[PDB]
């Protein structure tokens, strides 16, 4: 048992389930939540235990283990 | 007092999220004591505690402030804002908070901060297996929660609607360890601790699969003065909103922020340098559009309820 499902609140609220590993990297996970949703990892913004998620840095790193809800966000870029 | 803040190039983003937290009495307060402790090393805390203490202190009620210590050290500090282009204000409350907890936590070590003590809350994510009946609960902590939205709702909806049980079927089963295999199942997020200071932040975007691309919801998404949240067991809390922070712009790519604050019982709209006195009725263009929802928009985006 090398992997382990998390959660993706999604946009719209729904539920999504990601296979994962604990050495998978946020942008790994980004990757994931691509093929289910077709959001490029680069406009993705991911939420967990209070805090966005960074790129490079690993679920282990977060201690983000099975049933974790990760939620999703976009941006609304303003000046 | 009341004064607005200069911006340093498309830095209204965090101008608007800076008059939010200042509106957010604990908060100020916190960050006022931090200043009165009176640090010899530079950082994105200090720099804050700074400006604060700048604004608390003006001779006068009314006037500009330049944050340009603060703004400086943020494209320093932070590769993502070293640049001099719009972001969003959400992304930039998160890094500001997590930034300050972890300055904090630093201090403790050489538990909760008081970033925690104020914002903190915790779900308790339960799933039942419809198959074995076993539920499994984890929480989790939050610093604000990010509610979905719909067309013609209120953020009392999208906080019920944020707790309500999902049924996790077809592609989405869950992996239960009792039966070793995907079952359907039903999800719950309930809140089992309610933070001193609730920001709510309103998904208002979508992605549109087929065209390559997501715009920004401009639906009308009402904010109540008032709200009260119950805990999985203090039974519940009763809020009252302080701030919201509004995206101007008909979609999600360019805009422009601003802030409405309640303070001594009036409502002030803090647009970067210039502050105006706004009546309670104004704050209702900030729902969203009614009609022709594709166009400009000047909607609430980040809400900040403070416990009473
Ligand atoms: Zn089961």
């Amino acid at each position: 048992g090398s992997h382990m499902q998390i959660f993706v609140k999604t946009l719209t609220g729904k539920t999504i389930t990601l296979e994962v590993e604990p050495s998978d990297t946020i942008e790994n996970v980004k990757a994931k939540i691509q093929d289910k949703e077709g959001i490029p990892p680069d406009q993705q913004r991911l939420i967990f235990a209070g805090k966005q998620l960074e790129d490079g840095r690993t679920l282990s790193d977060y201690n983000i283990q099975k049933e974790s809800t990760l939620h999703l966000v976009l941006r609304l870029r303003g000046g | 007092h009341y004064f607005g803040l200069v911006n340093f190039g498309n830095t209204c983003y965090c101008n608007s999220v800076l008059q939010a937290l200042y509106f957010c009495r604990p908060f100020r307060e916190n960050v006022l004591a931090y200043k009165a402790q009176q640090k010899k090393k530079e950082n994105l805390l200090t720099c804050l505690a700074d400006l604060f203490h700048s604004i608390a202190t003006q001779k006068k009620k009314v006037g500009v402030i330049p944050p340009k210590k603060f703004i400086s050290r943020l494209r320093k500090e932070n590769d993502l804002f070293d640049n001099y282009m719009q972001q969003d204000a959400h992304e930039f409350l998160n890094y500001l908070l997590n930034t300050i907890a972890d300055i904090l936590q630093e201090e403790k070590k050489q538990e909760l901060t008081w970033v925690h003590e104020i914002f903190q809350g915790t779900l308790t994510n339960e799933t039942r297996c419809l198959n074995c009946e076993t539920v499994s609960s984890k929480d989790e902590d939050f610093l604000d929660l990010s509610v979905d939205v719909e067309q013609n709702t209120s953020i009392t909806h999208c906080l019920r609607d944020f707790s309500n049980t999902e049924t996790l079927c077809s592609e989405q089963k869950y992996y239960c360890e009792t039966c070793c295999s995907k079952q359907e199942a039903q999800k719950r997020m309930r809140v089992k601790k309610l933070p001193m200071i609730l920001a709510l932040h309103l998904k208002r975007f979508k992605y549109m699969e087929q065209l390559h691309r997501y715009t920004k919801l401009s639906y009308r998404v009402v904010f109540p003065l008032e709200l009260r949240l119950f805990n999985t067991s203090n039974l519940d809390r009763m809020y009252d909103l302080v701030a919201v922070v509004v995206h101007c712009g008909s979609g999600p790519n360019r805009g422009h922020y601003i802030t409405i604050v309640k303070s001594h019982g009036f409502w002030l709209l803090f647009d970067d340098d210039i502050v105006e006195k706004i009546d309670a009725q104004a704050i209702e263009e900030f729902y969203g559009l009614t009609s022709d929802i594709s166009k400009n928009s000047e909607s609430g985006y980040i809400l900040f309820y403070q416990s009473r």
